[PDB]
RNA sequence: GAGCUACCUAAAAACAAUUUUAUGAAUCAACUCGUCUAUGUGGCAAAAUAGUGAGAAGAUUUUUAGGUAGAGGUGAAAAGCCU
């Protein structure tokens, strides 16, 4: 009966695996809005070239 | 190479030898200080009676620490502890070599390892049979208290209700400013003070075009010899010998310090009761309780005071 | 079992020799006297010979907010309100004029220092001169009373919200906005809790030392 | 510690005190060779537009084992000829105040409560 | 506060050849059993040093092949193999760690 | 003035500190050989001998599993620690750390350097300083007395 | 020599949130300015930094191009500004 802690990458730090994380952290804001307006606007109001 | 080079104890040694070279050196020390443990049954000079204006020997302690302590009037009084530890007398001097009028005799305590110590410290101690001693101390000794050398030195040397005095280097500060060395005001915090707030002020005056020698300038504070002067004795502990003395000493705990009657002039020839040339525990002559007191101690299991 | 705070030494360069003679001189006075088990919350009356007067004997009755000090200049303070007038009396244990120590009533509280009390609404400090005491089990646990005081307009003798004195019996969230709240924590150092090196383990001590008292009787 | 300026609460019965009044006393003297003002120790003060010698008889900051520390720094006042103005002192007093060089005999018999 | 006469070279000769500023010479230099080196008498030798952490790289490097991603460290010990050796009853459950060369003379 | 304080001030601060030795403890369970600056590594060994202690307290305790969670930034060094290391020292009192002094850094800022390691892993042995043999013509002597010694009571 | 600065012409821009109202009104950002103190004084800087401050839908601020030239220009006059 330990509680380990789960095996994951820290939220963070400066590495490959620690921006994946904060990745997932966005998109998750978009699975998680109720509107479709919410959603297109979440995936798309960062302008880049 | 054909130089110098370095070595050490621990050099040359392999790991056997190691232990067996540590367990012999401590053999060592154990045999030589239990051959000193009877003074008076391996020729001892002569002890001449007391005679006013006489001084004694002296001991060197190591300082334990402080704890509170009481008197029969309930006032209480903060303590120090000085543990005597492998005190013997080690030198002594005629009035004629010394220079002074006075004799001199060099005491020393707390024993030490023998591996990194210079040749000559560990002939000197060769030749007198003891194992090395962590400091010497002089101490003036008329002629008829002297000791002979290699005769140890207890903590029933003293009894409750002497004064005595207690020399050692006081505690190192480091490098220090003058507020901090000698209690300089300095300067105000705000209202315009620019960089000058614990800055010495004017050194001198503009005439003398120079500093006078002795002017009170940042530097280097502590570590030098102090003495503390008229200290009461309130119980001696005979089994572990510690002294109780009144008040504060001069270093850091672990300190050894210079233990000796008082020099003040109230207690000029109070040394007529105590043990004159030095308390000897191997003439038996009555065994000494555990522990000493003065009277005004009030001792713990005592009933509880009720100034009726 | 229950040793005494004062019995445990604090670690530093001091000999061990130090503690053992001091233990010895405690060990005789709690013979000629004995000095009950309390912890700070617990209610006291100390009876003690007044030196200002012909042995005549004095009495004073408060909580114990505050326990510290080893060996023989161990105290404890305990604080009352007399005719609406706040007064603490830092006490000697081992003084040789403490008559007789009675626990009124043993408890602990949510804290090991309850000097917040002093800006505490006065009804938690004021306590009965004349209350009996009230009954103690021995083979049981001491009680945790779990009281949250309330406290007096903010200005206090100290910053209680702020994290270093870590108070537990304060009722903060009456006293102060989470605003308050969320700037006192701006003080908070929580790398401490979790370095290994300024943790002073008095296990074995207390193992040692507990047996050594039990000796002696 | 009482010094110059410090705010007082007078612990008599006397109208002096008694009465109230916005402003509360302020020390302008303490009688003593140091500054500072403990336990037993004459401060004379600015009451009222007038200036009145008075005794400590508590204060805030912590003495010595086993006296009492008090939450208010408390004073009674006294006449010049030394007799206390007020004729009652409802307000525990230590008493260390018996003991201590000076004249302290008759604030203690119009003291009732001793701690 | 500025310099009021110019500093002669008797005068700077005799601050900096002070023998205070002087380089202080080493007895505390030995020779390397093993390899013949020179080194310090309380500092490892560092040739011989240079030795294991090279092929201490390596096996890191074989470890890191073995696990193939961050965060794959195991729960259970290791021990490194070369060629000419097969794990014992006491290696079994045990990570193995695989080396083309053959067993070095010092490592045992 | 500094008397009786048992740190060194590294970093950019206080939790700078803790967080530097952090990382390097880290270093040091996944590795378990590190190299760093004398001083440091120095820092650092009290930390890597408490940490295998509470890894002996066990897997179930709390106490050492916030006290893991917090030093072992990577994660799944924990079950390494509970269950590798733990297990190796049982045995042990103490002295779970081995740190030895190697050349200075050849980086220009001729850093003094130390090899830190925990006892018993699995990397070539390091090139310990050994004593002599006690072949040779010192041992040889003491060990002569020795013999007498013993023998003659 | 008006790519700085003073003033002007033409063509363009920027001002969230909150309360008032219907505003050279209010609180306060972006933005503009430079009150007080400290640091700095061959400095990061030939006028800055860090705090603290004033204005912040207007006589506001900003961008681009053009104009006025030394016996002169510009000036909500400080004999200010005109590299
Ligand atoms: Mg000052
Ligand atoms: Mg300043
Ligand atoms: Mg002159
Ligand atoms: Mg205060
Ligand atoms: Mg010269
Ligand atoms: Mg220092
Ligand atoms: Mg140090
Ligand atoms: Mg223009
Ligand atoms: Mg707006
Ligand atoms: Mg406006
Ligand atoms: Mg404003
Ligand atoms: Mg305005
Ligand atoms: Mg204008
Ligand atoms: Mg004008
Ligand atoms: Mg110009
Ligand atoms: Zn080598």
């Amino acid at each position: 009966v330990a509680r380990y802690p789960p095996i994951v990458a820290s939220m963070t730090a400066d590495s490959k695996a620690a921006r994946q994380r904060r990745v997932q952290r966005w998109q998750a804001t978009v699975h998680a809005a109720p509107s479709v307006d919410e959603k297109i606007r979440i995936l798309t109001k960062m302008q880049f070239k | 190479l054909h130089s110098k080079s370095s070595t050490w104890w621990d050099e040359h040694l392999s790991e056997e030898n190691l232990s067996f070279v540590k367990q012999l050196v401590s053999d060592e020390n154990k045999t030589q200080l239990t051959s000193k443990l009877n003074p008076l049954k391996d020729e001892p000079w002569p002890l001449h009676p007391w005679e006013p204006g006489s001084f004694r020997v002296g001991l060197i302690a190591l300082k334990l620490g402080m704890m509170p302590l009481w008197t029969k009037d309930g006032q209480k009084h903060a303590v120090t502890l000085l543990q005597v530890q492998d005190c013997h007398v080690l030198k002594y001097t005629p009035k004629e070599d010394h220079n002074g009028k006075i004799a001199a005799l060099t005491v020393g305590g707390k024993t030490v390892s023998r591996f990194y110590k210079p040749d000559s410290r560990l002939e000197f101690y060769r030749d007198l049979g003891l194992p090395p001693k962590q400091i010497h101390k002089i101490f003036h000794v008329t002629d008829n208290a002297v000791i002979k050398p290699g005769t140890p030195l207890y903590a029933a040397h003293f009894r409750p209700g002497q004064y005595v005095d207690v020399t050692a280097k006081t505690i190192g500060k480091g490098f220090q400013g003058v507020m901090k060395r000698w209690g300089f005001k300095g300067q105000p915090a705000s209202h315009g003070q620019t960089k000058t707030h614990r800055r010495p002020g004017a050194i001198s005056t503009g005439d003398i075009a120079r500093v006078w020698p002795g002017t009170k300038m940042p530097g280097r504070m502590g570590n030098q010899n102090r003495t503390v002067y008229g200290l009461k004795v309130w119980r001696v502990n005979t089994k572990h010998n510690i002294i109780y003395v009144n008040g504060s000493v001069p270093g850091h705990k672990n300190c050894l310090v210079k233990i000796k009657d008082s020099t003040l002039p109230a207690y000029k020839d109070s040394c007529k009761n105590l043990p004159f040339p030095t308390y000897f525990p191997d003439g038996d002559e009555e065994e000494l309780p555990e522990d000493l007191f003065d009277e005004s101690v009030w001792q713990p299991s005592e009933p509880s005071i009720t100034f009726a | 079992r229950f040793l005494s705070p004062e019995f445990i030494p604090p670690r530093g360069r001091t000999n061990p020799l130090k503690f053992k003679i001091e233990r010895k001189d405690m060990l005789d006075r709690r013979k000629v006297l004995p000095i009950p088990e309390f912890y700070v919350g617990s209610i006291l009356r100390v009876t003690t010979a007044d030196p200002y007067a012909s042995g005549k004997t004095s009495q004073f009755l408060g909580i114990c907010i505050k326990r510290s000090g080893n060996g023989l200049g161990a105290t404890f303070t305990l604080r009352n309100t007399i005719e609406g007038q706040g007064v603490e009396i830092c006490f000697e244990l081992y003084n040789p004029r403490i008559q007789e120590i009675q626990v009124v009533k043993l408890e602990k509280r949510l804290d090991d220092n309850l000097l917040y009390l002093r800006d505490a609404l006065p009804e938690y400090s004021t306590f009965d001169v004349n209350m009996k005491p009230v009954p103690q089990e021995a083979c049981q646990e001491v009680p945790v009373n779990k009281l949250k005081v309330k406290m007096k307009p903010k200005p206090w003798s100290k910053r209680w919200e702020r994290p270093n004195f870590n108070i537990k019996g304060i009722r903060f969230d009456l006293a102060l906005t989470e605003e308050q709240m969320k700037e006192a924590q701006k003080w908070n150092k929580p790398w401490i809790e979790f370095d290994m090196m300024r943790e002073y383990d008095t296990s074995k001590i207390e193992a040692a030392l507990w047996e050594e008292i039990e000796a002696s009787k | 510690a009482v010094q110059k300026m410090t705010r007082v609460r007078v612990v008599d019965n006397s109208a002096l005190g008694s009465t109230p009044y916005h402003r509360p006393p302020r020390c302008i003297h303490v009688y003593n060779k140091s500054g500072v003002g403990k336990v037993g120790d004459q401060i004379l003060l600015a009451i009222r537009g007038q200036k009145k010698k008075a005794l400590i008889v508590g204060h805030r900051m912590p003495g010595s084992r086993m006296t009492p520390k008090f939450d208010s720094n408390n004073v009674v006042l006294i006449e010049d000829n030394g007799n206390p103005v007020g004729t009652r002192i409802k307000i525990p007093i230590p008493t260390s105040l018996r003991r201590r060089e000076g004249e302290y005999s008759k604030v203690l018999a119009i003291a009732q409560n001793f701690v | 506060a500025a310099p009021k006469n110019r500093r002669t070279i008797e005068v700077n000769r005799c601050r900096r050849r002070n023998p205070q500023k002087l380089i202080k010479i080493k007895n505390n230099i030995d020779i390397c059993p093993e390899c013949g080196h020179l080194k310090q008498k309380h500092v490892l030798c560092g040739y011989c040093y240079e030795k294991v952490r090279q092929e201490t790289t390596k096996i890191r490097q074989q470890i890191g092949a073995q696990e193939g991603g961050p965060f794959r460290a195991p729960s259970v010990e290791t021990m490194v193999l070369y060629t000419g050796e097969k794990p014992s009853e006491k290696d079994q459950g045990k990570r193995i760690v695989e080396r083309n060369i053959k067993r070095p003379s010092w490592f045992t | 003035i500094s008397h009786g304080r048992v740190y060194r001030r590294l970093g950019l601060g206080p939790e700078s500190r803790i967080h530097l030795l952090r990382n390097l403890l880290t270093g040091l369970v996944r590795h378990e050989r590190i190299e760093a600056t004398w001083a440091r590594a120095d820092e650092m060994r009290g930390y890597a001998e408490k940490l295998i202690d509470y890894g002996k307290l066990g897997d179930t305790n709390e106490r050492a599993m916030r006290m893991a969670d917090f030093w072992l930034t990577e994660k799944d060094l924990i079950p390494k620690l509970f269950k590798v290391l733990a297990p190796r020292f049982q045995g042990q009192n103490g002295n779970y750390t081995r740190m030895l002094q190697i050349p200075n850094r050849k980086e220009q800022d001729r850093a003094k350097m130390a090899v830190i390691e925990y006892k018993g892993n699995y990397l070539p042995p390091l090139p310990l300083p050994h004593r002599d043999s006690n072949l040779t013509l010192l041992n040889q002597l003491l060990l002569g007395l020795q013999q007498d010694l013993h023998h003659n009571q």
